[PDB]
């Protein structure tokens, strides 16, 4: 009467280097652009 | 800072530099001090640098094995530390070792600015065999903590799997292009190519691959029985499967005790065979490393029986090493042991220090250990000079540690007991294999201790048919088989070194020796030496062996007598290098003994007549007493010393030639 | 092992080697052989007689003058004994040998009498010196005794010969 | 002493094999430094579960040390760092 085996990870390698083209690397890039994008003087996409 | 392999202790570049100081700078003397061993250290052979040597003599004979003793490892203060890496972590440290050997192999030949190319000592690949890793530990005492360390294991091969083909590199061609690739494996997975690589096709699904042009590498899977130093309580023998690769491959024949260094492995197993589900419980096995299959304390195997063997092994250049190196210095040893006018004695005293007395049994033992010369015939006939000797004898007289120490001393024989054998135990046997669920064939007890002894304790208990199957071994040194599974002829050149007792458990002077012994003629007749010990009451015969008896138990650990490892290298040496032959002085003495005998048997079963077959007893031990002293051939007084053992065996001289019977007092002299 | 005679039943007038059907090499490798004879007489079976009444009487042992050692104590003291790894001087190895070459001509002389109950061997002596050493372990000694042995001797002649006689 | 306990042996009793699980996070909630350093004579399994929590420790710090290099608020020392360790060990 066994509960679910479970299935997890944890990064421990470099790996492969990043792509351009990957999915993960859009991400970070979009998420660069949220967080360091300057208009004038303020982070407005932070901000808003 | 220190870069480290995940999941390891070990740097690359910490290991490389620690391994190659320690080939260049170590010397056998760190060895010796390492040991506790300082009287025994010598200038000559301690003070030169040992791996160095030992890396120029394999530049010089092409050889790509170094074989790495670990307990020199740990004798080097520097890679104490590497000793303890390599047995965690052989995956790495292995690797590690072999590049710093090739390092080492370009560097001596770059520094010392020698004439050999670099180019073919580049394009060659070095690894390195490490052994004596530890201690011989129980392989069921091993724990799941201890998967993918190097183990020790002592063992006797009974059965190996046909050559393997394991593929490494995989060949695909394209069913509508003829386009052609090789992809090298990773890790046990081949990756098909979806689609055509080439610009041109982009097929999906065309890419099928070609089984034999792709590149396979040789995989043997070996079963091995365990016979470990320690065995706990209520543990029964079992038999693990080793794995070795390419030249490791058909180096270990069945019966033979090796010594194997190998990483404990395991893998998890197909429940069936359609689907991909695998077991829990994993399964374990050693990848072997090395294989050692000389002993010190141990004769080595004979070279007759091995001779294609050896060819093989110099055609696929395992450098697996069959018998031991023999110096100069010890060769002459040998040489001047040889000399000493006692030295039918001193061999024959130094065969059991434990057993007291028992000289012309002793005598006998040594002479089938010899043996005779083997003739085998341009026609195709063949004479093996294996002697066969029964101990028969009253309740204790060491014969039982007799046979004990034989077994011991022998490199491959079988020790058997009787009624505890059968007939097909003997010979060979189909079992079902627990890898494979196919019948296989395995060798029995005779076929296991070819080229060895046999040694059979209780032959006076055995059936008469499992007496029968004895014949054939005794007289051709083969069995012929005709079965269901196996129809074919077996070598079988054990030399049969049997115990037994009489029918009332003890000799009775009124019967006659024939009715004692109680054996049918033919299968007596094929015992090249019949031993009747018996137990004389004396004052002083008593009063000495309860000495010899007693002083054991003085100290917890206890004339002259030869080492045990000196006495199996001269062996050794005498085997392999002494063939002598029967001269003419000493033919008309093997046909006036046995003439006369056979007048003697005349006479009127009660007695053991003369017989063709101790005509062959008394060559073959003649050969066997020239080839103890190094003689090359055969004279008159190795024919005189054959046909006085015999008499001696069977105490021709304390019987009466009419009655047959053995009277005690009045000629025997314990 | 726990056996009977050939008979059955123990009768004088065969030879102890006659009733007893043991081979000789079998018999040798008994270090101690017990021949344990039922006698009726009027004073032995009545102690047995009251012994076995009291035990099913009380459940339990008829003497209180000693209280018997628990079979885990006892374990644990057979432990510590078994522990222990005596050895033999000179003179105990003097005396066993003397001892041995007594055994032999006593049994040269017995073999062609009905009193025989064997040949001494070389396994005899080896007995005699396995029972010292049990007997050294037993007082948790690293030496073995004059005592000792003669402790062993005398199991052993009482084994057989002090039973057969009576 | 007076305060009240809960039947922690019947509760062992019957539901032990949840109690196996419940037992051990509490150890490893309170297990002592090792006196000891770790040298080339400890086991595969004990050098390579200290690289595990080492690498666990490296995760946790360099994931605090970007998001304090993003200083989304720039804006409470204390309540900063237990939001900060909050989402740290969620992400
Ligand atoms: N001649 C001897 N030299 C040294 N030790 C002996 C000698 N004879 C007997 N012993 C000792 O006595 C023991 C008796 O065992 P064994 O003599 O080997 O038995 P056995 O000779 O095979 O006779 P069996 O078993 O009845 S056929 C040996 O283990 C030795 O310790
Ligand atoms: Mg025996
Ligand atoms: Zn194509």
């Amino acid at each position: 009467s066994f509960d679910r085996p479970e299935i997890y990870s944890a990064p421990v390698l470099q790996g492969e280097s990043p792509n351009d083209d990957d999915n993960t690397e859009i991400i970070k890039s979009f998420k660069n652009f949220i967080l360091e994008f300057r208009l004038d003087s303020q982070f407005i996409y932070r901000d808003q | 800072p220190l870069r480290i392999i995940w999941g390891t202790n070990v740097s690359i570049q910490e290991c490389t530099t620690n391994f190659r100081n320690f080939l260049m700078s170590f010397k056998y003397k760190f060895r010796k001090i390492l040991d506790e061993r300082e009287e025994f250290i010598n200038n000559t052979t301690d003070e030169e640098l040992y791996y160095i040597k030992q890396l120029n003599e394999m530049r010089e004979l092409g050889t790509s094995n170094l074989n790495l003793d670990a307990r020199n490892l740990l004798a080097y203060k520097q890679t104490e530390d590497l000793y303890h890496q390599l047995l965690n972590y052989p995956q790495e440290v292995i690797s590690i070792m072999d590049q710093t050997i090739k390092d080492c192999m370009v560097s001596l030949i770059v520094d010392n600015n020698l004439d050999y190319d670099l180019d073919e000592i580049e394009t060659k690949f070095y690894k390195v065999r490490p052994y004596n890793v530890g201690s011989c530990k129980g392989m069921r005492e091993l724990n799941p903590n201890d998967i993918d360390k190097l183990i020790n294991l002592k063992g006797l091969v009974l059965r190996s799997t046909p050559v393997i083909p394991d593929m490494k590199v995989a060949f695909f061609k394209c069913n509508v292009c003829d386009h052609t690739m090789a992809v090298e494996i990773d890790r046990g997975v081949i990756q098909e190519p979806a689609r055509c690589e080439r610009i041109d096709c982009n097929e999906p699904n065309s890419m099928s691959l070609i089984h034999n042009r792709c590149s396979f590498a040789d995989k043997q899977v070996i079963k091995l029985q365990e016979t470990p130093d320690f065995v706990p309580d209520g543990q029964t023998p079992h038999s693990i499967s080793l794995c070795v690769y390419d030249e490791l491959v058909d180096s270990c024949r069945a019966g033979d005790r090796i010594e194997v260094t190998g990483t404990f492995r395991s893998i998890p197993i197909r429940a069936n065979s359609r689907q991909r589900v695998l077991k829990s419980l994993y399964k374990t096995y050693v990848d072997v490393v090395h294989v050692k299959k000389v002993s010190d304390k141990r004769l080595d195997v004979d070279t007759s029986t091995i001779e294609q063997e050896l060819m093989q092994n110099k055609v696929d250049h395992n450098e697996v090493e069959e018998v031991r190196q023999i110096t100069d210095q010890d060769l002459a040893k040998i040489r001047e042991v040889a000399a000493r006018e006692d030295l039918y004695s001193l061999l024959a005293r130094s065969i059991a220090p434990s057993i007291y007395e028992l000289e012309d049994v002793k005598k006998g033992i040594l002479l089938q250990l010899f043996g005779g010369t083997n003739k085998t015939f341009t026609k195709g006939g063949r004479y093996r000079g294996d002697i066969n000797i029964l101990l028969c004898g009253d309740p204790s007289t060491s014969k039982s540690q007799i046979l004990q120490y034989v077994h011991k001393i022998t490199p491959r024989g079988v020790y058997t007991s009787g009624k505890g054998s059968s007939a097909v135990g003997l010979t060979a046997y189909i079992t079902r294999d627990v890898d494979t669920k196919q019948l296989v064939l395995e060798s029995g007890a005779l076929v296991l201790s070819d080229g060895g002894v046999c040694c059979i304790d209780e032959f006076d208990k055995m059936s008469d048919s499992t007496r029968s199957v004895l014949h054939e071994v005794m007289e051709q040194q083969t069995i012929s088989i005709a079965k269901a599974g196996i129809i074919t002829t077996l070598n079988a050149r054990s030399s049969i070194l049997a115990s037994a007792n009489p029918i009332g458990s003890r000799y009775n002077p009124n019967l006659p020796v024939t009715e004692n012994i109680d054996l049918p003629p033919p299968l007596l007749s094929r015992f090249d030496l019949v031993y009747l010990v018996l137990d004389k009451v004396d004052e002083k015969n008593d009063r000495e062996l309860a000495k010899h008896l007693t002083n054991l138990y003085l100290e917890d650990k206890p004339d002259d007598v030869l080492p045990v490892e000196f006495l199996t290298m001269y062996i050794s040496y005498a085997k392999e290098h002494i063939h002598p032959i029967i001269t003419e002085a000493a033919k008309t003495e093997l046909v006036r003994a046995y003439v006369g005998m056979r007048k003697m048997g005349d006479d009127s079963e009660k007695r053991i007549t003369a017989t063709t077959r101790q005509l062959e007893s008394m060559i073959r031990l003649a050969e066997a007493h020239a080839k103890m002293k190094l003689k090359n051939v055969v004279e008159l007084e190795d024919v005189q010393e054959a046909v006085r053992l015999i008499r001696s065996a069977i105490k021709d001289y304390a019987t009466d030639p009419k009655t047959g019977k053995i009277d005690m007092n009045l000629v025997q002299t314990g | 092992a726990a056996a009977n005679p050939l008979y059955g039943r123990y009768n004088p007038r065969l030879s102890p080697l006659d009733n007893i059907n043991l081979p000789a090499a079998l018999l040798s490798r008994f270090d101690i052989l017990f021949l344990m004879l039922d006698i009726p007489s009027r004073d032995d079976d009545e102690k047995l007689a009251e012994h076995v009444t009291y035990v099913h009487m009380h459940n339990k042992q008829p003497d209180l003058d000693f209280t018997p050692v628990e079979p885990s104590k006892m374990r644990e003291y057979i432990a510590y004994a078994k522990t222990k790894r005596p050895v033999m001087s000179e003179a105990v190895n003097d005396y066993v040998v003397q001892a041995y070459i007594r055994l032999r001509q006593d049994s040269k002389r017995e073999m062609d009498s009905k009193f025989s109950f064997g040949q001494a061997t070389p396994r005899t002596l080896l007995g005699i010196i396995r029972l010292s050493q049990a007997l050294a372990k037993l007082r948790l000694a690293d030496m073995v005794d004059i005592d000792d042995v003669e402790e062993a001797l005398r199991l052993v002649r009482v084994s057989k010969e002090s039973l057969y006689q009576e | 002493q007076g305060t009240q306990a809960d039947d922690l042996v019947s509760a062992i009793q019957q539901n032990a094999n949840h109690f196996t699980e419940l037992f051990c996070r509490a150890i490893d909630n309170n297990m002592p430094l090792p006196t000891k350093e770790i040298d080339y004579k400890d086991d595969v399994l004990d050098v390579i579960l200290n690289q595990r929590r080492l690498r666990n420790e490296r995760m946790l710090s360099d994931r605090t040390n970007e998001i304090r290099s993003e200083n989304l608020m720039d804006t409470p020392p204390s309540s900063m760092n237990d939001a900060l360790r909050e989402v740290v060990e969620d992400e």
